[PDB]
RNA sequence: AUCGGUUUCAAGCCGAUGGAAGUUUGAGGCAAUAACAGGUCUGUGAUGCCCUUAGACGUUCUGGGCCGCACGCGCGCUACACUGACGGAGCCAGCGAGUCUAACCUUGGCCGAGAGGUCUUGGUAAUCUUGUGAAACUCCGUCGUGCUGGGGAUAGAGCAUUGUAAUUAUUGCUCUUCAACGAGGAAUUCCUAGUAAGCGCAAGUCAUCAGCUUGCGUUGAUUACGUCCCUGCCCUUUGUACACA
């Protein structure tokens, strides 16, 4: 009777997040989308290229929610991978800068992130509701 | 048995192993016997326990690693050809596989089959460079740590540049290990070393 | 059914066999990346098999392939941009890579220019260390 | 298939250019009283039974 | 192609006999019986779930195990 | 005036702090329920202390875990002791010695790190060498 | 430590129990006498002697070379894949270091597919970078035994950054080109537990450049718990026509 954002499984929240951020026809693409490949340090672009975004856009409003305020750098290091140099050592290559931003300015648009104080962004009180109410379904569906 | 209620709702496939009894969670160590002595009190299949992972003190002293869980043993002489090396979360993950192979296919509880694959593959006389070749006995405990290591050799070398993934493999091993086939990289290997040793025995 | 096998497209054959966007990049001039943006913008399927490729949307294929700048490729996507002949960019996707390959060391050759000299001797022309490596 | 279980009753150092084989003194279980030495290959304790392929033939150090 | 891995409706109906009376079935069994070749092995796998002439033991990806429908 | 008793649990540079106070049955792990662990099959691993001696002795407590450092398995096994040591000192302080010796050996019979960490450290590197002990190849000709 | 063994019941050693810890508790630092014609006069306003002392063998300037390639050798890195690659999501360390009359570590918001730019910002630092939300790893899905999407070398063109200066391509980034390599002969190296191994991270040089080193954690085995067989060691005995042995 209490279920938040944490109380539910991670991928199994996404998924249906991205279900939701989906059938709303809200939240943007940039229209530079099935051209990136969401770092400076990966082989090949996202394989699903159907609006990923939607699981970006979901994601980093699941990670906002947990953090206190996160910024695009914060993003950018987080998502980034190992990148294969070619015979070279692989490093840590933080990834794309925009997708990160866009997605973070798309979720302030639709009203679920707030630009917050020392920087960054937290989530709105009608982020942290809809958060919570796809949360309460996503378990319920199954139950 | 007992569905207790908590303000964090457990499932209760979870709440049947309280003292029920201590499994993977669904391979039992009841047990079907060892079966086959000199092995007994080399076999570790008295302690029952949920993962194939402790954090393990077990190469400690001498023979602390006869008294470590037999599964675990096989989960750590999986992580060999050194891309490998370290990774114990994919290989309990390999070794919850080939366990419910070899229960879907030959059930038998998979754990009693994986003691007779044990028992089957231990080299059981062995020679050694004396260019001469003097047949000795073996040690009940490298029986074990040879049968084990035959068996998790011969498994990854089929799934080597293959489709049959490792999980089925060790499966495939362990299975015709146990019912003695000569079919498995497996009692073949240990008869030649039980030849080489019958020419000098 | 009508499931073909050999596919030939622009002076090359691209078996009509597991994949569509690993199919088109045995073609001496196109990627991965490449293959798959020119597949993206012919809105052709690619979960299908290479060969399941009606022939009107082949051609779509082909148009995007050889003429990327029309259909939204954005210019950072191809060989050859600010071309030294004229300063057009495009994309060099038949023999065109060996043709104008050929012609870019036959440039170098012409001028008498260092890499270019490089280039004619067989040696490593990124300053390389070839002391030990490059031996056969 | 007759392969003999005897259980050893004392360790006697170790054979071998190296510490590879020890020399051991075995009880058979079947027919016990019988007292033979034997070789090993693999590190051996106390009260733990080895598989004799021929229970005949007596054991020697390896010069 | 490369050792009978090509795209059919017909061999749907080789499948949909063949995969049955199997005390084990996954993508390794299914391509080594010189069928349908990983991805369409995989597909075939999905079906035949969705159809319950299979019963899934373990669903974890890279390797799925399945038995014949009690 | 309430049962509450700060506790941790460690296993190689992973600090678990459990907070075991009288409850109903709150078992969360970074403001989460324990049914959601990193690692699936460790969480066979983070459950076994509630597993060994029964949910019917955790129906009156809630127990909230703050793990930081390490990696997910030391993580994992950080909870599962800072769990058990929260346990059996909330038992040991508010109910008895005769119950907390009971579920001790009760622990401990079920093999342990579990009560007291691993002594094991990881030993500094030494020059000529990618270790503590590996050393460098060595090129005589 | 206690108890039991065990050696003339002496120093000790072995087993169990307790304990965070029972190998000198783990790892280092320090480290004798004698010796080498070991290395360094290119670290030293450390220095004898010898050579030059201005058409300089001093140190300054421009450019060039230390990188040059029939070939051989030594430390390495990347790999030959399905215990895998790729895409998404999941998502956790430890030891550092860091600018005032200078340009450091640089949040945060915007521009950008990049790399990277801009306008501010906190930190002379358990206050800020920074939880350095590192990678391997985990889960879901896309590749299905093919030099294949394993591998990423060579090359072509473009965009940036550092720098008085990037050509002999500094480095980074984008697209294209795709080589050898199907686990390696005779040989040889290192290693006994949080060790090997996999994984990345921080520091040194540093304007820029790490495939190096110095450190640190992340994941974490197999196999000995031994013996002189090889290669050497220490003590005693013994033979010697050796003593730069």
């Amino acid at each position: 009777p209490g279920v938040s954002v944490r109380d539910v499984a991670a991928q199994d929240f996404i998924n249906a997040y991205a279900s939701f951020l989906q059938r709303q026809g809200k939240l943007e693409v940039p229209g530079y989308v099935d051209i990136v490949k969401t770092s400076s340090g990966n082989e090949m672009p996202p394989q699903d290229a159907e609006g990923w975004f939607y699981k970006r856009a979901a994601s980093v409003a699941r990670h906002i929610y947990m953090r206190k305020q996160v910024g695009v750098g914060k993003l950018n290091k987080l998502y980034g991978g190992a990148k294969s140099r070619g015979v070279r050592p692989y490093k840590h290559i933080d990834a794309s800068g925009s997708i990160n931003r866009k997605v973070l300015q798309a979720l302030e648009k639709i009203g679920i992130v707030e630009i917050s104080p020392k920087g960054g962004r937290r989530i709105s009180e009608n982020g942290q509701r809809d958060l919570d109410r796809i949360a309460a379904q996503t378990l319920e569906e199954d139950e | 048995f007992t569905p207790v209620v908590l303000a964090t709702p457990i499932p209760e496939e979870v709440q049947q192993a309280q003292t029920e009894i201590k499994l993977f969670n669904k391979w039992s160590f009841e047990e079907v016997e060892v079966k086959d002595a000199s092995l007994v009190d080399y076999v570790q299949v008295r302690q029952p326990i949920f993962v194939a992972h402790t954090a393990g003190r077990y190469a400690n002293k001498r023979f602390r690693k006869a008294q470590c869980p037999i599964i675990e043993r096989l989960t750590n002489s999986l992580m060999m050809n050194g891309r490998n090396n370290g990774k114990k979360l994919k290989a309990v993950r390999i070794i919850k596989h080939t366990l419910d192979i070899i229960n879907v296919l030959t059930d038998q509880n998979p754990i009693q089959v994986v003691v007779d694959a044990i028992t089957n593959t231990g080299p059981r006389e062995d020679t050694t460079r004396v260019a001469r070749r003097q047949a000795v006995d073996v040690s009940p405990l490298r029986r074990v740590n040879q049968a084990i290591a035959l068996l998790t050799i011969g498994a990854r070398e089929a799934a080597f540049r293959n489709i049959k993934t490792i999980a089925e493999t060790l499966a495939e091993e362990l299975i015709n290990a146990a019912k003695g086939s000569s079919t498995s990289y497996a009692i073949k290997k240990k008869d030649e070393l039980e030849r080489v040793a019958k020419s000098n025995r | 059914g009508s499931f073909q096998h050999i596919l030939r497209l622009l002076n090359t054959n691209v078996d009509g066999n597991i994949k569509i966007v690993y199919a088109l990049t045995t073609i001496k001039g196109v990627g991965r990346r490449y293959s798959n943006l020119v597949c993206k913008k012919a809105d052709v399927d690619l979960h299908k098999r290479a060969g399941e490729l009606t022939q009107e949307e082949l051609e779509r294929i082909v148009q995007i392939m050889q003429n990327p700048t029309h259909y939204k490729i954005p210019a950072w996507f191809l060989n050859r941009q600010n071309d030294i002949t004229d300063g057009k960019d495009y994309h060099t996707l038949a023999n065109n890579v060996e043709s104008k390959l050929r012609d870019d060391l036959e440039r170098l050759k012409k001028i008498r220019a260092h890499r270019g000299i490089r280039h004619f001797w067989g040696l490593r022309v990124r300053g390389q260390h070839t002391k030990t490596t490059g031996r056969r | 298939t007759p392969v003999t279980l005897a259980k050893v009753i004392k360790v006697l150092g170790r054979t071998g250019s190296r510490g590879g084989v020890t020399q051991v003194r075995v009880e058979f279980l079947e027919d016990t009283s019988r007292t033979i030495v034997r070789n090993v290959k693999g590190p051996v304790r106390e009260n733990d039974i080895l598989v004799l392929m021929e229970s005949e033939r007596e054991a020697r150090r390896l010069r | 192609a490369q050792h009978a891995v090509i795209l059919d409706q017909e061999k749907y109906d080789r499948i949909l006999k063949e995969v049955p009376t199997y005390r084990y079935v996954s993508v390794s069994v299914l391509v080594d019986r010189l069928k349908i070749g990983g991805s369409l092995a995989r597909i075939a796998l999905r079906h035949l779930e969705k159809e319950g002439i299979i019963k899934p033991i373990s669903k974890h990806s890279k390797q799925a195990i399945y038995t014949r429908a009690t | 005036a309430v049962p509450s008793v700060q506790t941790f649990g460690k296993k190689k540079s992973a600090t678990a702090v459990a907070h075991v106070k009288a409850g109903k049955g709150l078992i969360k792990v970074n403001g989460s329920p324990i049914t959601l662990v990193e690692p699936e099959i460790l969480r066979f691993k983070v459950y076994e202390p509630l597993l060994l001696v029964g949910l019917d002795k955790f129906s009156n407590i809630d127990i909230r875990v703050r793990v930081t450092g390490g990696g997910h398995v030391s993580q994992v096994y950080a909870i599962r002791q800072a769990i058990a040591k929260g346990l059996v000192a909330y038992h040991q302080k508010y109910v008895d010695e005769q119950s907390k010796n009971e579920l001790k050996k009760a622990f401990t019979s079920y093999d342990r790190t579990l009560l007291i960490a691993d002594s094991r450290r990881p030993e500094p590197k030494k020059f000529g060498g990618k270790g503590a002990r590996s050393r460098f190849q060595k090129s005589y000709r």
